[PDB]
């Protein structure tokens, strides 16, 4: 919550990302949707 | 300012396009939609001549 | 259905927004079939 760009428990940043994506699609920027495989069973507490 | 210089109907034709007062409709799509009826069906405005 | 809507050489994208919306709603028909774990033991085994 001290951070800004992350949008998981902040609807304001979610709406900001939504309108930015809409404006980029209307203007023609490079949109890349990256889904990651095995996010859960791969991470380790040692990394954190 | 108009759109991003695209047909807005096929998305893949950007060559000497024609403005429909809102976009950059191409030639063949314009001719087809003019032969169809008098409306534009993509901006709901009177088609140009 | 996907071929009949997508195939074509030149006049296959006269109205691509409608085609994309139709194909998306067709692909989203999976929500009609319910999700009530056809078998519990097999699902637990597969989860393990
Ligand atoms: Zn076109
Ligand atoms: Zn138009």
């Amino acid at each position: 919550n001290s951070m800004k760009y992350t949008c998981l428990n902040s609807e304001k940043e979610f709406e900001r990302a939504i309108c930015d994506m809409k404006m980029a699609v209307n203007n023609g920027d490079l949109s890349c949707s990256y889904d990651h495989s095995k996010w859960g069973p791969t991470m380790s507490p040692a990394l954190f | 300012l108009y759109g991003r210089y695209n047909c807005k109907c096929c998305w893949f034709a950007d060559t000497n396009l024609i403005t429909c007062n809102d976009h950059y409709l191409c030639l063949r799509c314009h001719q087809t939609m003019l032969r169809n009826s008098e409306l534009c069906h993509i901006c709901w405005k009177p088609l140009p001549t | 259905l996907f071929i009949r809507l997508l195939s074509g050489e030149s006049d296959a994208s006269l109205f691509f927004s409608r085609r994309f919306k139709y194909l998306l709603n067709v692909s989203y028909l999976c929500h009609l079939i319910t999700k009530e774990t056809p078998d519990r033991l097999t699902d637990q085994i597969k989860c393990f």
